[PDB]
RNA sequence: AGGUUCGUGGUAGGAGAGCGUUCUAAGGGCGGUGAAGUCAGACCGGAAGGACUGGUGGAGCGCUUAGAAGUGAGAAUGCCG
RNA sequence: UACUCGGGAGUCAGACUGCGAGUGAUAAGAUCCGUAGUCGAAAGGGAAACAGCCCAGACCACCAGUUAAGGUCCCCAAAUA
RNA sequence: GAAAGUUAUAAAUGAAGCGGUCUGGAAAGGCCCGCCAAAGACGGUAACAGCCCGGUAGUUGAAAUGGCUUUCCCUCCAGAGUGGAUCCUGAGUACGACGGAACACGUGAAAUUCCGUCGGAAUCCGGGAGGACCAUCUCCCAAGGCUAAAUACUCCCUAGUGACCGAUAGUGAACCAGUACCGUGAGGGAAAGGUGAAAAGCACCCCGGAAGGGGAGUGAAACAGUUCCUGAAACCGUGUGCCUACAAGUAGUUAGAGCCCGUUAAUGGGUGAUAGCGUGCCUUUUGUAGAAUGAACCGGCGAGUUACGAUUUGUUGCAAGGUUAAGCGGAAAAAGCGGAGCCGUAGCGAAAGCGAGUCUGAAUAGGGCGCAUAAGUAACAGGUCGUAGACCCGAAACCAGGUGAUC
């Protein structure tokens, strides 16, 4: 590489900007801070939501709802990712995890009917949408629920 | 891809075939620069420290009355503007090491190890062994094959006394075929690699 | 790594002092005073490059006037004759003839009188 | 240290599918005799945070 | 790389291009036939700045391409001499 | 030139002059509004001097020319028109 | 209580140029020749040394004392199966009421643990918990005790390292430093490095009481002579080229005669009789020459940084995918392994839930949010923000432990 001739990619590195080094640089005396405020002091400014005394926005609109503790969320697979399988095989959740379609199994595998399928497949899963079930039935396949 | 195999005494020994995907790709100069800096930035200890105004010995007492004395208002004899006072920001113990995504650190080794081939600065050798450690015998071997500059001997196995009878020589470094890295290869001009070490480099990538 | 100041502060300050050579008193010795004088001298010199062009043109006019009055004319009524006759000699050259080669100045003034009459 | 979420805002804001924030109208507690029903029908729906407020409160809810 | 048109006052402030300082890596260098430092000159560039020659000094120091910062002072009734 | 989205600010003590009003006494270099200009952030020329009035907007050099407000007996360039 | 091995506490041996020549006070330097290397680490020697010295790599070494590791010696040892009438399994405790505390949990629907005061169980057909509580089910036996390793720290000892400092810096302290000095006391707390390679540290003569000088001598250098390398600026002097005693001066600038010189040689340098124009620098202000503020002068020191997160722009790798964290490995490396996890690929709803749709609604209505109309992710660099003293200096005050009635 000839360490005496290193040249990094153009635009990948810029130069730090240092304020308070004379008036020729445009950031001299006051250093981009203005004149004599609360924001012009060391460690100044107000909180993230503070509005100078007027009631903050979050304190004039109501809270809403609760959080269910038994919440169930399913891993989602569409129909388009189901065209990578040759017709005939039985698609099962333990097969889907290895091929990179499903990283983690949250609470079950659910097939949705986005896109379209063209190969006759037999699938197994935990949930099916109404439109997804008919799509694989109209392809000659069968629907089974584990 | 294709190179001439050389015996230890400096003569010919046939020819060798190097894999194209390892020693024949188009180098990525903009990647090798990044990897060299990252490995060089990760070699510094970063052991440096100064004393603030709360660590210098003394202080506490207010030197003199706030008003009426005629001197400037002061709060401690270890303020930053005083003589023996503390530093304001200064340095502090700090780590500099960082890494780069693995698919990039593997492209750089392919680029630097293939850039040598394009420059005809790689020498493949049949087998490099010495029965007894002898630096006199090693320097003569560097005369059989014209080196006259900094080198980097990469040996895989056997090599009874190669690591010993090259320590005293200055521009020569020996690494046992798994320690090959971007910084070391770029640092040394030539590259002497034995036949048995090419496969081990090849198989890892 | 620490960067102690040295050989850089005095190199810049000494250059300013040498530019204040010949000033009265401390203005040629002390940096703070000499800095203010060097800055002020530049501001003067900048605006006398404008006044220098005005100061000389007033000098040439006063010399053409004095020479023109010797021929029963005045500056205002002479410079009108030249334009009305087509002569485009500027003030700097006209004043040069009035002092050194007054013989030719009269030849120019005669043409000015002819233009005024006709 | 990683910066903390504003728990007060996290209890009454909702993140939509385009990164914007959804809220609730705020005049709906205890004076319903003084409001016409046209004024009460609109107040029970849900609105969106304006660009001026979002420009100020975007960091209070970032990992929400 | 070359043309045409329109422009080039400026505080708070925004954007860009750069000089100089200490240290590190590689290349390539000078120095008891005199290094850094220091003193004087009427030299060079658009600016920060950079050379050359001569005196003193008596042993270290530049240049190129990158990297990192205890990074540049005229003012704080600023601290020390 | 507008408009939309995004990164970064500073400002929220204004002043005088012409015009239209309020308070005041149809006073104030007063106070409070609307409207235009200049200063703030603007050097140059004229009002003797004189931030806000009149003319007019400085990229650098010239011992070149024509004009604006204002002027042409002397100080002081130009009509004792 | 013994035997053996290893280690720590002194050390031994240890290759190769007095090579030639030049400058030089002096060779380790330049040029030309050789040699060693399991030894080209570091330091010294009259300037920069692998081959001059102490040494280095390698190989050896323990009288005595301590440490560790094995063996011997010594010391101490009942565990399996079936039955299972009857007997035992931690009492003023476990719980409860009242008042407090710790639990991320502020008495709240408040489980769990602890303390003070009162009340007060069962005991194998028994007892406790699963965030009030009851029934079922599951798991487990409190109110007795012991226990190595993985974890935190460094007053110390040995070997080392640094894109750490280099005498106002680095510890307060490179020097007889917690010293001198200040205070009744607790307590506060400095300044101060460099002759030369080698003292060879100036026999001797002259002025003087001495100090201090002028020659002589040593030395490469005495303009290195016991604050001694280098020796800037303020400040104080001696000599001299030009100007100055009728003049009203932010001290200059432009025009300019006379006099005097001679350069990094070019429409050059020093001083300037006389003429025009001309009310310092900073801060703060509508507005300052301001009779508003700061500075006696010179020199050194003195203010937007770092760690972890958020967001946005630029660059690079891969791409419906992207990427590892802790850890193993190793040279304070580089690979390899590690997919636990995180972001993205689907949204809507308070929630059950439905899903390219969903929610409100009696509704195939209308409308809100979404797809249609689809690029993310890891790393680095710049701008900004959050938590940290957070840009630098500055209060009057508050609280906690101590020292003071010698005034
Ligand atoms: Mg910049
Ligand atoms: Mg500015
Ligand atoms: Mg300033
Ligand atoms: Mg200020
Ligand atoms: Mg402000
Ligand atoms: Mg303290
Ligand atoms: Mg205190
Ligand atoms: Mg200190
Ligand atoms: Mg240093
Ligand atoms: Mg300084
Ligand atoms: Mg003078
Ligand atoms: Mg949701
Ligand atoms: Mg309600
Ligand atoms: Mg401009
Ligand atoms: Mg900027
Ligand atoms: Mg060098
Ligand atoms: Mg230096
Ligand atoms: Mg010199
Ligand atoms: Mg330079
Ligand atoms: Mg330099
Ligand atoms: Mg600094
Ligand atoms: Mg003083
Ligand atoms: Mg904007
Ligand atoms: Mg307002
Ligand atoms: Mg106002
Ligand atoms: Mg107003
Ligand atoms: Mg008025
Ligand atoms: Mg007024
Ligand atoms: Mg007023
Ligand atoms: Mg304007
Ligand atoms: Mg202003
Ligand atoms: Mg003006
Ligand atoms: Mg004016
Ligand atoms: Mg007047
Ligand atoms: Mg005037
Ligand atoms: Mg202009
Ligand atoms: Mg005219
Ligand atoms: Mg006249
Ligand atoms: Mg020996
Ligand atoms: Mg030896
Ligand atoms: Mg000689
Ligand atoms: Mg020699
Ligand atoms: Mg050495
Ligand atoms: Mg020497
Ligand atoms: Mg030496
Ligand atoms: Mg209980
Ligand atoms: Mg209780
Ligand atoms: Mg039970
Ligand atoms: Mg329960
Ligand atoms: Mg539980
Ligand atoms: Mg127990
Ligand atoms: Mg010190
Ligand atoms: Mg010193
Ligand atoms: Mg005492
Ligand atoms: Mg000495
Ligand atoms: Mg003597
Ligand atoms: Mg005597
Ligand atoms: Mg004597
Ligand atoms: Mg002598
Ligand atoms: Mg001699
Ligand atoms: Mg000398
Ligand atoms: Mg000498
Ligand atoms: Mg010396
Ligand atoms: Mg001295
Ligand atoms: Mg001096
Ligand atoms: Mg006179
Ligand atoms: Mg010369
Ligand atoms: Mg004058
Ligand atoms: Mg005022
Ligand atoms: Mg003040
Ligand atoms: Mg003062
Ligand atoms: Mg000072
Ligand atoms: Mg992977
Ligand atoms: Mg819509
Ligand atoms: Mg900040
Ligand atoms: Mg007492």
């Amino acid at each position: 590489m000839k360490l005496h001739e290193l040249k990094p990619s153009e635009g990948s590195r810029k130069e730090r900007n240092r304020v308070g080094r004379g008036t020729g640089s445009g950031n001299g005396k006051t250093s981009g801070r203005g004149h004599k405020g609360q924001k012009a002091r060391s460690g100044g400014g107000v909180r993230l939501g503070f509005e100078g005394g007027q009631l903050p926005l979050f304190r004039r609109i109501p809270k809403r709802g609760f959080t269910n503790i038994n919440r169930k969320e399913f891993a989602i697979v569409n129909l388009d990712v189901l065209n990578r399988f040759e017709d005939g095989t039985e698609v099962t959740p333990e097969l889907l995890i290895e091929t990179g379609i499903i990283r983690n199994e949250k609470s079950g595998i659910k097939i949705l009917s986005d896109g379209n399928i063209e190969k006759k497949l037999t699938v197994k899963a935990n949930k099916f949408s109404a439109a997804a079930k008919e799509a694989i039935e109209a392809a000659g396949g069968k629907t089974e629920v584990i | 891809p294709k190179l001439s195999l050389l015996k230890q005494d400096g003569t010919n020994a046939g020819e060798i075939t190097l894999n194209d995907t390892v020693f024949g790709i188009e180098p990525n100069e903009k990647v090798v620069v990044d990897v060299i800096l990252s490995q060089r930035a990760s070699l510094r200890q970063g052991t440096h420290k100064v004393k603030n105004r709360s660590e210098v010995r003394g202080g506490g007492r207010k030197p003199w009355r706030q008003k009426g004395t005629g001197r400037a208002r002061q709060g401690s004899i270890r303020s930053p503007q005083w003589r023996g006072g503390g530093v304001v920001f200064g340095p502090t113990p700090r780590s500099y090491a960082y890494k780069l995504p693995k698919k990039v650190r593997r492209l750089a080794i392919k680029s630097i190890l293939s850039s040598k081939v394009n420059e005809e600065k790689l020498v493949v050798l049949e087998g490099l062994t010495f029965d007894a450690p002898k630096t006199k015998e090693f320097a003569a071997f560097l005369k059989n094959i014209s080196v006259d500059t900094k080198a980097l001997i990469v040996v895989a196995g056997e090599s009874e006394n190669v690591e010993l009878s090259a320590r005293n020589l200055q521009g020569i470094t020996v690494i046992p075929a798994e320690s090959i890295s971007v910084l070391e290869v770029a640092k040394h001009d030539k590259l002497i690699i034995t036949k048995a070490a090419v496969e081990k480099v090849e198989e890892v990538l | 790594p620490r960067v102690k100041g040295g050989t850089v502060t005095r190199k810049r300050r000494k250059k300013i002092v040498k530019l204040a050579k010949g000033y009265y008193g401390s203005k040629h010795l002390l940096f703070k005073v000499a800095n203010q004088a060097v800055m002020k001298s530049y501001q003067y010199a900048y605006r006398d490059r404008r006044q220098k062009k005005r100061d000389f043109r007033r000098l040439w006019i006063a010399r053409i006037n004095a020479a023109a009055r010797m021929q029963d004319l005045s500056y205002s009524k002479l410079m009108h004759g030249l334009k009305l006759a087509g002569i485009d000699i500027n003030r700097k050259m006209l004043a040069d003839l009035a002092v050194n080669d007054i013989a030719s100045f009269n030849t120019l003034a005669d043409s000015a009188k002819k233009a005024l009459a006709k | 240290p990683k910066m903390k979420t504003h728990r007060g805002s996290a209890k009454r804001f909702k993140r939509t599918g385009s990164g914007k924030l959804k809220r609730r109208h705020g005049f709906t507690s205890h004076m319903f005799a003084n409001k016409s029903q046209k004024q009460k029908r609109k107040l029970r729906k849900s609105a969106m945070v304006s660009a001026g407020d979002f420009k100020r409160i975007r960091q209070m809810v970032a990992k929400m």
